RNA sequence: AGUCUCCCACCAAUUCGUAUGCGGAAAACGUAAUGAGAUUUAAAAAAAUUGUUUAAAUCAACUCAUUAAGGAGGAUGCCC
RNA sequence: AAACCAUAGUUAUGACGAUUGCUCUUUCCCGUGCUGGAUCGAGUAACCCAAUGGAGCUUACUAUUCUUGGUCCAUGGAUU
RNA sequence: AAACACAAA
C-alpha cells in the first residue's frame, strides 16, 4: 500500500467517521452517538495524531457523547439549556440527567 | 583429549553396554556451568471520560435493542388485533391512538435516505469509481475494502448455514464482533435483525449509472471477517485451515 | 462431483513450442473425460527451479483457456484451471513466486531433497505436495511434520495415472504410496490422474478399486474426491483471486455463481464483475415477501 | 447374521479408440477370454490365473462377468490395470467397469436371456435353500 | 586449573579434571576389583525402577499470591481479641518474607527489611502481645522440649 | 510411532535322496543326515535373489511390489543354515508361502525350506534359536552312547 | 500425546515453624461471594500448550483485587 | 556384585468365526404411547498409541467418518 | 520407537 495513497485513505476515513457522528440519530439517540464517538476515537488513536484542543474541550458530552448544540437542515437541539454562572456556569443536555460545570 | 577420550571410553564400557553411545548422540558435555540460576492531568481526564462514554454507550445500545424488540412485538400484536395490513395505515393509527409507543418505534424512511447516499459517495471516492473503468486495480481495491469501514453499509445475506437467514437486506447501525446488526422492512415488519457471522455470506452492490446501468458485484465472508485489520495495516496473518468453507461449495 | 487436478501439459521448458498434435490429443482426452463423466479438470504445467523465469506477466501462461478451451467448453460443458508444479531440490536464489502464483491458480511443489522439503513445508506458500513417484523417495517421511502441514494447509497428492506408464515403475509407485498413506494418517490425501492420452484414463470405480487395493478405504476416497478436492480448488482459487480470505470478488446469488464455478463471467485481465443493478433500497427485506 | 454370497456380477465394456481400427476388427467371446487370461497373468501370477470367471451375454463391446465374493478385489484391481497390446487389435484395448451388483437386479434391455439366467438361478436358489 | 572464571560464573572442564586424575582412578579400580580389572565386561547393572526417581526444577519455588499480598500489606503499612491475631500474623508475615527466598523474589524491587524497619515493628507488636494479658501457667507445664503429652479420656 | 516388524526364521534341510543306500532309523541319525551342512555356494545375496525371483514367479507383479518394500535378510551364516528374514506384519503370509514354494537353488538342487519361528522382535527369535540349539544337543548326547 | 509443575530420607527448626476464602502432603492445583478492568490498561495487541487460540449488544469465558476457624447476644426475611 | 521389581510391562499386546446391544431408513398388529416386538438394507467412529509409579493443568477427537444431556435478550413457521 | 536435558534446534 502506497503511503501517499494511504494519506488520502486516512483523510477520507476520518471525514467519513466525522460525518457518521452527525446527521440525525447521533444527535437524537445517545447510544449511536457514544458508539460512533468511541469508534472515531479508536480510529484516531491508531494513526498517532493529536486532535485540536479548541474542539476537544467543547465538542461532545461526557455521559452520552452527543455534540453540545443549542437552538439548511433543521434538527434537534443538543442541550437542555446554558445558564449564566448562577454560582458557576453549567451546561445541561437532553438525553441524560447530568450537567457539566465550568468556572471562569 | 584423544587418550582422555580413550580413558573415558574404557570407563564407560564398564558401566554402560555401548561405549560409543553418548559420544555419538552427544551426551558427554565438555563444559560444566556453575552459576546461580538467574501534562498528564488532561490526558488522564480524557482517558477516564472516554472509558465512561464507552461504558454508557454499551448499555444504551443494549437497552435500545431491547426496547425495539419489545415495541415491534407489541405493535404487531395490536395490528393483528385491529386487523390492519399495510404500514401506512398502521403507523398513522398508532400515532393517533398511541402517542408514547410511537416515539420508541424506528422509521425506515428516516434511516435510508442520507445513510445510503453518504455511504455510496464514500465508497465511490474510496474505490475511485470514475466515468471510465480502465483505471482500476483489483488488489489495491480489495485491500482498501478489507481496510474500509462498513458503518452504515447495505449488505444482503445471500448464503448461510441456516436456510432462513438468506435474502435479508439491511443497513448497518453498529458493527459488533459476533453478531451483525441491520434493519429490515416488510408489510408490518420493522424488526432489528441480528445475524451470526460464523458461516454466512454477505454482499454489497455499488450502483454506477452515468451512461449505462451497471454495478459492481462484491461480497464478504463473515466467518473470516473477524480476524481482519481495522483502519490500519501491518497485522501478521495466519493460515487458519481454509477448511470450514464447505457450505460455500455445497449450496 | 469428480475433480482431476494433474492433467499434464506437453511442455516442460519455455523454450519448447507445442505442436498442433499435442493440442488435438489434449482436446480428445478432455472430451473423453467429459463423455464418461467428470466435473472439474485442472491441467498441470511443470517447470524446474534453477531455470530463468521470464520477466513477463502476459506470457507466463501458455494455456490460453479463452483461445482454444474457449472453443471447447461451449460444446463440452466443464471448466479448466491452470496449475504449476515447482521442481525445487536445492534452495538457490531464484525465487519469483510473486508473479507465477498470481498468474496461475494452483501452485504445487515437487521436492527431491530434504532441505527443499523442509522449506516448502514451512515457508513456501503452495497448495499441494506432489512427490516423484517415478524415482525413489528422498527420506523416511515423518508423521508430525505431515500432520502439522495438513493442519496448516497443504495436503499430499497421489497420482495413480503414473503406474500405467511402464512395468518397473509400479513397484516404486506402490512403495511410495504406502509410505505416504502411512505417514499422512489418511487425512490430507488428494487423488489425481496424470495421463497424457485419453487411452490411459479410467472410471471412478476403477480408481476407488485401485486405491482400496492400495490400502485406503473407499468411503474415504469418495469423501476426499468430493469435499477435499473442492476445498483444495477453492483455497487455491480465492488465495489468488481474492485477498487473504477477507473480501471476495464474487457474489453468489443462487447455486451456480460461485468463485470456482463461475469462470466465464468473472474477468481475468482485471478482477471486477460488471453486473446490472439488482439491489435497491425500496425492495422488501424479507425474501419471502419480496416480489417483482 | 449375514447370508453367504455365492459370487458377484461385474458389468464389463471395452473402450477402444481409433474408430477405423475399432470398426475394422470385431471382438468375440474367445477374444474376451484370451484378454482376461493375458491380463491376469500379466498383472498377477498363478494367483490371478486361478480366478474363477464365466461369460454371460457376450455382445459387441459388452459382457457380464461373475466373480466370487472373495475375489472381487483381485478382479477389480486387475481389470482397471491391464491394457491389451498386439492381441487382435491395432489400437490397444482399455476396459472400464460400468457398474456392479450383488442382487442380480439389473436390466438394460427387455431381452429374455437375463430372464432365462434368472430362472435357472432361482431354480438353484430354492435348491440350495432346501438342500 | 580444573576450574576457571569466565563470563557468567566458574567453568569446570571435565577433560583436564579426569586427565590430571588418571592414575588415582586406576588405583581405585584396582582396589575395587582385582581379577576383574583385567577383564572388560558389564559389572554394574541398571538401577531398579523402584529406586528410580524423577528430576525436579532448577528454581527455588513459587510463592502463593495470597501470602505475598498479605506480606506486602503488612510491610508497606486496650486491644481486641482479633487485633491480637492480626499483630501475630503481622510478625509472622514479616519473619517469613524476611527468611523466604520465593517471597523475596516475589517482593517488589527497592524494598528491604532495613527500609521497612522490621525490627522496630517486631518489638512494638511483641510489646502489644505482652500487654494482651495472657496466663501462661494456666496452659500447662510440660516435661520435655518436643511436644509430647498424654491425651487419655477417663470415662469420656 | 512404531514400524511393525515381523522376523521369520527358516531352515534349509537336505533330504537324503539316495535309494541305493540303506539308512539307519532313529532320531539323531536322521537329525544328522538332515542337518549335514550347507554347500559353499551359499550366501545372503544368493538366497535373497532366489526368493525375490520365486516371489515374482508365484505371486506376480503387485504381489512382489507390495512384499519387496521391507524384504531383507538380517542375519544368516552358512555354517548352521539359519536365517532371519524381516518383513511386515501384513506380508508375513506372503513370505511364508514363498519360502514354502522355494523349489531349488540355481546350482544346488534337492533341498527344502522349513519356517520354524515367526515373531515381531529379534530377541525372542534369538532366545528360541538358543533353545532349539540346546534341544538338538540332547538327542545327540543320548545317541552317542 | 505435550521442550508444564510436584511427591517419591528426616530434623520444637539458618530446615519457605505459612493458624491467612474452602478442600489438599505439595502442586504454573480444583472451586465459591462481591467490585472493576481492555495496547486510553495491573497485565493479552498493530514457563508449557494450542489450525482458529479471552472479551470488547446482552449472556458465556480469561485475568487481577478482598473475604482466618469455632462458640454466644440483637435485628431483618420465609414455613410457622 | 547385586539391589530385578507390574492383577499390560520394554519396539509384544496377534489371526479370523459367532452372539447381544446401539443410530437412521422401506414394512404389519394391539391402546394413542411404552430402552413394546419381528423382517429389506447401511455403518461400530476419530485422536491416536504405553517403556518406572501417582495427582493437577492445558491441548487433540466424535459432518452419510458410532453417540448422549441441557442451555441460548440466535433466527425460521404457527396459536393465544 | 518410546523415555530423558537450565542441551540442541
Ligand atoms: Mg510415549
Ligand atoms: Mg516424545
Ligand atoms: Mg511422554
Ligand atoms: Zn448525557
Amino acid at each position: 500500500m502506497n503511503k501517499d495513497q494511504a494519506e488520502k485513505y486516512q483523510e477520507r476515513s476520518l471525514r467519513q467517521k466525522y460525518n457518521l457522528l452527525h446527521v440525525l440519530p447521533t444527535l437524537n439517540s445517545r447510544a449511536l452517538s457514544g458508539l460512533y464517538y468511541k469508534n472515531f476515537h479508536n480510529s484516531v488513536k491508531r494513526y498517532q495524531i493529536m486532535l485540536p484542543e479548541q474542539l476537544k474541550s467543547g465538542k461532545f458530552c461526557s455521559h452520552c457523547g452527543c455534540v453540545y448544540v443549542p437552538n439548511g437542515d433543521s434538527d434537534e437541539l443538543g442541550g437542555e439549556s446554558m445558564e449564566g454562572p448562577k454560582k458557576c456556569i453549567q451546561v445541561n443536555c437532553l438525553n441524560c440527567e447530568k450537567s457539566k460545570l465550568f468556572e471562569w | 583429549d584423544r587418550t582422555q577420550t580413550f580413558i573415558k571410553d574404557c570407563l564407560f564400557t564398564k558401566c554402560l553396554e555401548d561405549p560409543e553411545k553418548p559420544f555419538n548422540e552427544n551426551r558427554f558435555q565438555d563444559t560444566l556451568l556453575l552459576l546461580p540460576t538467574d501534562e498528564s492531568a488532561d490526558k488522564q481526564l480524557e482517558k477516564r471520560d472516554y472509558q465512561r462514554i464507552n461504558k454508557n454507550s454499551k448499555i444504551a445500545l443494549r437497552e435500545y435493542i431491547n426496547n425495539c424488540k419489545k415495541n415491534t412485538k407489541k405493535c404487531l400484536k395490536l395490528a393483528y388485533e385491529n386487523k390492519i395490513t399495510d404500514k401506512e395505515d398502521l403507523l398513522h393509527y398508532i400515532e393517533e391512538k398511541h402517542p408514547t409507543i410511537y416515539e420508541s418505534l424506528p422509521q425506515y424512511v428516516d434511516f435510508v435516505p442520507m445513510y445510503k447516499e453518504l455511504w455510496i459517495n464514500y465508497i465511490k471516492e474510496l474505490l475511485n469509481i470514475t466515468k471510465n473503468l480502465k483505471t482500476f486495480n483489483g488488489s489495491l481495491a480489495l485491500l482498501k475494502l478489507s481496510m474500509a469501514d462498513y458503518n452504515g453499509a447495505l449488505l444482503r445475506v445471500t448464503k448461510s448455514k441456516n436456510k432462513t437467514l438468506i435474502g435479508l437486506q439491511g443497513i448497518v447501525i453498529w458493527d459488533s464482533q459476533k453478531f451483525f446488526i441491520m434493519i429490515v422492512k416488510g408489510n408490518i415488519i420493522d424488526e432489528i435483525k441480528c445475524i451470526p457471522k460464523k458461516g454466512t455470506v454477505f454482499q454489497f452492490e455499488i450502483p454506477i449509472s452515468d451512461d449505462d446501468d451497471s454495478a459492481l458485484r462484491y461480497s464478504i465472508l463473515g466467518d473470516r471477517f473477524k480476524y481482519r485489520s481495522v483502519d490500519r495495516a501491518g497485522r501478521k496473518f495466519k493460515s487458519r485451515r481454509c477448511d470450514d468453507m464447505l457450505y460455500y461449495i455445497q449450496n | 462431483m469428480l475433480v482431476d487436478l494433474n492433467v499434464p501439459w506437453p511442455q516442460n521448458s519455455y523454450a519448447d513450442k507445442v505442436t498442433s498434435q499435442a493440442v488435438n490429443n489434449l482436446i480428445k482426452t478432455l472430451s473423453t473425460l467429459h463423455m464418461l463423466g467428470y466435473t472439474h479438470i485442472a491441467i498441470n504445467f511443470t517447470v524446474n527451479h534453477s531455470e530463468k523465469f521470464p520477466n513477463d506477466v502476459k506470457l507466463l501462461n501458455p494455456i490460453d483457456i479463452k483461445r482454444r478451451f474457449g472453443e471447447l467448453m461451449d460444446r463440452t460443458g466443464l471448466k479448466l484451471y491452470s496449475r504449476i508444479t515447482l521442481i525445487i531440490d536445492d534452495p538457490s536464489k531464484g525465487q519469483s513466486l510473486s508473479k507465477i502464483s498470481q498468474a496461475f491458480d494452483i501452485v504445487a511443489a515437487l521436492p527431491i531433497s530434504e532441505k527443499g522439503l523442509t522449506l516448502s513445508t514451512t515457508n513456501l506458500d503452495i497448495d499441494l505436495l506432489t512427490f516423484q513417484y517415478g524415482s525413489r523417495l528422498p527420506t523416511f517421511l515423518k508423521h508430525k511434520s505431515i500432520c502439522s502441514c495438513v493442519n496448516r494447509g497443504v495436503k499430499l497428492e497421489i497420482v495413480y495415472g503414473y503406474a500405467l506408464r511402464d512395468v518397473q515403475a509400479r513397484r516404486q509407485f506402490v512403495s511410495n504410496v504406502r509410505s505416504v498413506i502411512r505417514s499422512s494418517r489418511s487425512r490430507g490425501i488428494v487423488i489425481g490422474s496424470g495421463a497424457m492420452s485419453p487411452l490411459e484414463c479410467r472410471n471412478i470405480l476403477g480408481v476407488t478399486s485401485l486405491i482400496k487395493n492400495l490400502g485406503l478405504p473407499s468411503d474415504r476416497c469418495s469423501k476426499a474426491m468430493g469435499d477435499l478436492a473442492s476445498l483444495v480448488l477453492l483455497n487455491g482459487r480465492l488465495r489468488n483471486k481474492s485477498h487473504k480470505q477477507t473480501i471476495v470478488t464474487g457474489g453468489g446469488s443462487g447455486n451456480g455463481d460461485d468463485v470456482v464455478n463461475d469462470v466465464q463471467g468473472i474477468d481475468d485481465v482485471q478482477t471486477i464483475k460488471v453486473v446490472k443493478r439488482s439491489m435497491d433500497a425500496e425492495q422488501l427485506g424479507h425474501a419471502s415477501k419480496r416480489h417483482k | 447374521k449375514k447370508t453367504f454370497r455365492e459370487w458377484q456380477y461385474f458389468k464389463l465394456s471395452i473402450t477402444s479408440f481409433d474408430q477405423d481400427v475399432d470398426d475394422a476388427h470385431a471382438i468375440d467371446q474367445m477374444t474376451w477370454r484370451q484378454w482376461l487370461n493375458n491380463a491376469l497373468k500379466r498383472s498377477y501370477g498363478i494367483f490371478g490365473e486361478g480366478v474363477e470367471y464365466s461369460f454371460l451375454h457376450v455382445d459387441d463391446k459388452l459382457a457380464y462377468i461373475r466373480v466370487n465374493h472373495a475375489d472381487k478385489d483381485t478382479f477389480s484391481s486387475s481389470i482397471s490395470t491391464y491394457i491389451s497390446t498386439d492381441e487382435l487389435v491395432g489400437s490397444p484395448l482399455t476396459v472400464s467397469i460400468l457398474q456392479e451388483s450383488s442382487s442380480l437386479r439389473l436390466l438394460e434391455v427387455t431381452d429374455d436371456d437375463r430372464l432365462w439366467l434368472k430362472k435357472v438361478m432361482e431354480e438353484e436358489e430354492q435348491d440350495c435353500k432346501c438342500i | 586449573t580444573p576450574s576457571d572464571l569466565s563470563e557468567s560464573g566458574s567453568k569446570l572442564n571435565v577433560d583436564q579434571f579426569i586427565s590430571s586424575r588418571q592414575f588415582e582412578v586406576k588405583q581405585l579400580q584396582l582396589a575395587m576389583h582385582n581379577s576383574k580389572a583385567a577383564s572388560s565386561t558389564r559389572i554394574f547393572q541398571a538401577l531398579p525402577r523402584k529406586l528410580r526417581r524423577r528430576t525436579a526444577s532448577h528454581n527455588v519455588r513459587r510463592i502463593p499470591k495470597r501470602m505475598r499480598n498479605r506480606a506486602l500489606r503488612e510491610m508497606r503499612k486496650g486491644l481486641n481479641a482479633k487485633q491480637l491475631y492480626k499483630a501475630r500474623m503481622s510478625i509472622k508475615l514479616l519473619r517469613l518474607a524476611s527468611k523466604s527466598t520465593s517471597m523475596k523474589l516475589s517482593m517488589p524491587p527497592e524494598v528491604t527489611s532495613s527500609n521497612c524497619h522490621v525490627r522496630q515493628k517486631i518489638k512494638t507488636l511483641k510489646r502489644m502481645i505482652k500487654e494482651s494479658s495472657t496466663a501462661n501457667p494456666n496452659i500447662k507445664l510440660l516435661n520435655n522440649r518436643m511436644g509430647s503429652y498424654d491425651c487419655t479420656g477417663v470415662n469420656e | 510411532v512404531r514400524l511393525k516388524s515381523r522376523y521369520i526364521l527358516f531352515e534349509i534341510i537336505f533330504p537324503p535322496t539316495d535309494t541305493n543306500v540303506e539308512e539307519s532309523v532313529s532320531k539323531a541319525d536322521i537329525l544328522l543326515s538332515h542337518h549335514r551342512a550347507s554347500p559353499a555356494d551359499v550366501s545372503i545375496k544368493s538366497i535373497l535373489q532366489e526368493i525375490r525371483r520365486s516371489l515374482s514367479l508365484n505371486l506376480g507383479d503387485y504381489g512382489s511390489a507390495k512384499c519387496n518394500s521391507l524384504l531383507q535378510l538380517k542375519y544368516f551364516s552358512n555354517k548352521t543354515s539359519t536365517g532371519i528374514i524381516r518383513c511386515h506384519r501384513e506380508d508375513c503370509d506372503l513370505v511364508i508361502m514363498a519360502l514354502m514354494l522355494m523349489s531349488k537353488i540355481g546350482d544346488v538342487d534337492g533341498l527344502i525350506v522349513n519356517p520354524v519361528k515367526v515373531s515381531g522382535t529379534i530377541k525372542k527369535i534369538e532366545q528360541f534359536a538358543m533353545r532349539r540349539n540346546s534341544k538338538i544337543l540332547n538327542i545327540i548326547k543320548c545317541s552317542q552312547s
